């Protein structure tokens, strides 16, 4: 899972730092940014995502989704 | 019977370089070498 | 092309069927020839008569 | 002739067909690397002598 | 089976397909791997099966001696409208079936691999991804390529390809050309070398030489055995695998009582007490040189 | 019950062969344009296929000077030398 | 028809599993043997099945 | 060595399978060279080219 | 072929071949001690099921390897390995081909001459230095008093 | 953990036998088919395992 504590999501090089597919939801929860940057504002920088219950997901080299822990 | 050695007129010796052995013996012939596509030309012969 | 060179005379190509069953004198024969586009065929290797 | 084939493809292919004369290929296994290297009769230069 | 004795760690496993982390982390003489098993079947694979004892395609990533590529493997589910799969529809391969994954050698020199979506399979050619309804996919990744790879630091950043009457070969644009244009599909073997890309050659005129450095030495040890790693009561005769870094060196210090051949005791220290393992030389190994 | 073998007193081997025929065979240095480092060496009826196209030689006189029947031994590194016995396929005792 | 990938989400967020448009199932590793389906419905993209990015929460 | 001499000039080597079959004119041979440290490898029978 | 003589067993306990010291030090309690010298430079072949062999040493005198109770030889006699529910023999294998017999020639002045041989077996013949090439031979070797 | 060899003894000593850390048993010849339980616990040889070495009886 990744971790949580601008709102920082923390992973592996699996998740994150590979692909640049982060989406965040707001909470049925609402999404609000996709794509690291796209909104239907947030960023990356090495392992780790940043937004400026708010929760991270990520698409894993496993071809899995993981969820943030949750803010 | 190292190579320096002559049998009937023939004179066999160690070829130069030591790659085999010749046959030293009378006679001649008549060599026509050809060229062919003979190309190679620069430009800095120009000067004189 | 190896069974181009190796044709025997009395075998029949499947291109001349309609001759079939025949008691006339005969022979067959094939012939390499060019291969590629200016020939007429997209590949290289010889072509067959 | 020492190497001769049976149509022009072959020749110009240097197909398995063609026939030769035993033990025309010269090696030399030396210690670097080996040659391999032969003296054939040009058959261009006999043709135009 | 002494080709499961793999040089270095033996790590036949790709990122992302881990759940055969059992038996191909370190390959063993017991288990089976996906990933590697193909490569030992007779009339396949036969330059590695010659040159057997040095290192595969996965075994050189994970030593760090090849690297990755960008976009280590671009999955067709998340990347297939990408332009991806290009050095891979050049070449002309043959997968089996029921295998999500294949890894290649791109041109660059690095490790890049086609993976398809969740329950499908590659097809015949490795170029469609083809769903069946209960079949079981196998863990690991096909080897496309048949090559072999080994640790170098001699530098080839001139080295470039040099083929004559070739227009293009793979994915290289050789020179620029027009008029006339045979392309057909040929076997070409290649070579890559330290700080360079692919190197594609019209002859492959190698030698090797041999050596008494660690990678060349096969050390092993038995599942039972006394006074040794795991040391109970067995069932069956099998081997296991042994770390030669234990075994002490000429003149000097190690952990293990250690034996072995003739040439492990001169380049090692033999010892004159009971042995934990039994060292010896590689059947084929060594260092390859390419002309 | 006696079991012999045979062992190599010393360690070099002569290599022995026949000359089936001689061939004529000449060496020339090529001065091209602009450097003269290029060196040959051909047979009759034969081309090279050297820089700026290739270069034959016709030799058309004598491309053969008959036959022998000696032997001649080869020791690598050492030299050549002749023996004054017809080249047998077939070993004899008491001969080379 | 849409290609739609049909997702299963819990709370007690974590993800179960996806059944796609083409029957094929994935599930998570741990769970392969409050609850919402959310599905990439209107943020398609034509270079990738992008399923995480859910939309239209069950 | 056994193999070393005997080795028939239509047979391929398993090193040369990047040729596979081919239909050109084509020879093998084996060609014994020295054993030891000195020439390279560990043991002192001769190897093999 | 030489079958009505002795063996070394049989020599042994006729008190012509005499038993060196320790005469078999044990695996389970002297594993730790330069005992294995001689048997680790053979290369020999033990069957299963076999948890002793005995084998004539460099001084002239018999030796042997036991493994610790419930264990048996590996195929080349070096290891000790544990099998559950296996029978052990109940013999000691031995190692060697030789016969012997009883002989009152003495042979105190005789020693291994061998030519171009710096060092057979653990018999260290002579100082040697540059190229050494080491192999695994089949030597005849024979025992005199 | 650490190689030891659990051994019975009786007195009506007789040493009866030993079960070791592999799991191999070792009795005596008489009894091949009070009671104490002693093991070689701090004295441990690193050359050999001399079990007989009797320490920690039960
Ligand atoms: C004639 O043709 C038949 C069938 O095509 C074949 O079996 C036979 O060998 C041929 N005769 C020859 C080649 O003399
Ligand atoms: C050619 O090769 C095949 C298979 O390698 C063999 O069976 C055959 O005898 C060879 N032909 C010869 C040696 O003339």
């Amino acid at each position: 899972a990744l971790t949580q504590p601008t709102i920082s999501c923390t992973g592996t090089s699996s998740d994150i730092g590979a692909y640049n597919f982060v989406s965040w939801y707001q909470q049925a929860p609402k999404l609000l940014i996709y794509d690291v940057t796209n909104r239907p504002s947030g960023s990356k920088s090495g392992n780790t995502a940043s937004l400026t219950n708010y929760y991270c997901n990520s698409y894993t080299s496993s071809s899995h989704v993981v969820f943030g822990g949750g803010t | 019977g190292s190579l320096p050695q002559t049998r009937n007129d023939k004179t066999f010796a160690a070829s130069k370089g030591n790659r085999g052995v010749q046959a030293f013996s009378k006679g001649s012939v008549q060599a026509d070498l050809t060229l062919m596509f003979d190309n190679f030309e620069v430009d800095f012969v120009g000067a004189a | 092309v190896n069974r181009c060179l190796s044709w025997r005379d009395n075998e029949t190509s499947a291109e001349f069927s309609f001759v079939g069953e025949s008691t006339t004198m005969r022979e067959n024969k094939c012939f390499e020839q060019c291969g590629g586009w200016g020939c007429g065929c997209f590949n290289v290797n010889p072509s067959c008569l | 002739g020492e190497i001769r084939c049976n149509s022009e493809s072959s020749v110009l292919s240097a197909h398995e067909s063609c026939l030769r004369a035993p033990n025309l290929i010269s090696y030399k296994p030396m210690i670097d690397q080996l040659e391999c290297t032969t003296n054939l009769i040009d058959p261009f230069v006999v043709f135009e002598r | 089976p002494h080709l499961r004795n793999r040089p270095g760690k033996g790590h036949n496993y790709i990122d992302g397909m881990t759940q055969e982390d059992a038996t191909c982390k370190p390959v063993t003489y017991a288990g089976a791997c996906s990933s590697f098993d193909v490569l030992l079947e007779k009339g396949k694979f036969p330059l590695f099966q010659s040159y057997a004892h040095h290192r595969t395609l996965l075994e050189a990533v994970h030593d760090t001696i090849i690297a990755k590529a960008d976009p280590p493997s671009c999955d067709l589910q998340s990347a297939h409208g990408n332009p991806c799969m290009k050095e891979k529809l050049v070449m002309k391969t043959h997968c089996p079936n029921d295998y999500q994954s294949a890894h290649y050698l791109n041109n660059d020199g690095k490790m890049a691999s086609v993976k398809c979506p969740p329950k499908y399979e590659l097809t015949e050619d490795c170029n469609f991804c083809r769903q069946m309804t209960g079949a079981s996919l196998k863990k690991g990744s096909y080897p496309l390529q048949d090559l072999f790879c080994q640790s170098s630091e001699d530098d080839g950043s001139k080295l470039k390809t040099k083929m004559k009457g070739v227009c293009e070969v793979g994915v290289q644009a050789l020179k620029k050309c027009d008029g006339q244009l045979s392309t057909a599909h040929e076997v070409v073997p290649f070579a890559v070398f330290k700080n360079s890309k692919k190197v594609y050659l019209d002859k492959l005129d190698l030698k090797t030489e041999e050596n008494l450095l660690p990678d060349s030495f096969v050390c092993f040890e038995h599942k039972g055995q006394y006074k040794g790693t795991m040391d109970s009561g067995q069932t069956k005769r099998e081997l296991k695998s042994f770390d030669i870094s234990q075994c002490p060196k000429i003149g000097g210090h190690g952990s293990k009582k250690c034996t072995g051949d003739a040439a492990f005791c001169s380049a090692y220290e033999c010892t004159a007490q009971y042995a934990n393992a039994y060292c010896s030389h590689a059947n084929g190994s060594g260092i390859v040189q390419i002309q | 019950f006696v079991h012999t073998y045979l062992q190599s007193v010393r360690k070099e081997a002569l290599r022995v062969f026949n000359c089936i025929d001689w061939v004529h065979k000449l060496t020339l240095e090529i001065t091209d344009f602009d450097g003269s480092v290029s060196t040959i060496d051909l047979g009759a009826s034969s081309s090279r296929f050297t820089n700026w196209g290739s270069v034959s030689l016709s030799l058309d006189a004598e491309g053969i000077s008959g036959s022998n029947s000696f032997s001649f031994i080869e020791s690598p590194g050492k030299g050549y030398a002749i023996v004054d016995e017809p080249f047998s396929e077939i070993p004899r005792q008491g001969f080379l | 028809s849409g290609d739609y990938y049909w997702s299963w989400i819990r709370q007690p967020l974590e993800w179960i599993g996806y059944i796609s448009y083409s029957g094929s199932t994935y599930y998570n590793p741990s769970l392969e043997s409050v609850y919402y389906c959310a599905t990439n419905y209107f943020h398609l993209h034509d270079f990738g099945d992008l399923y995480w990015y859910f939309d239209l929460w069950g």
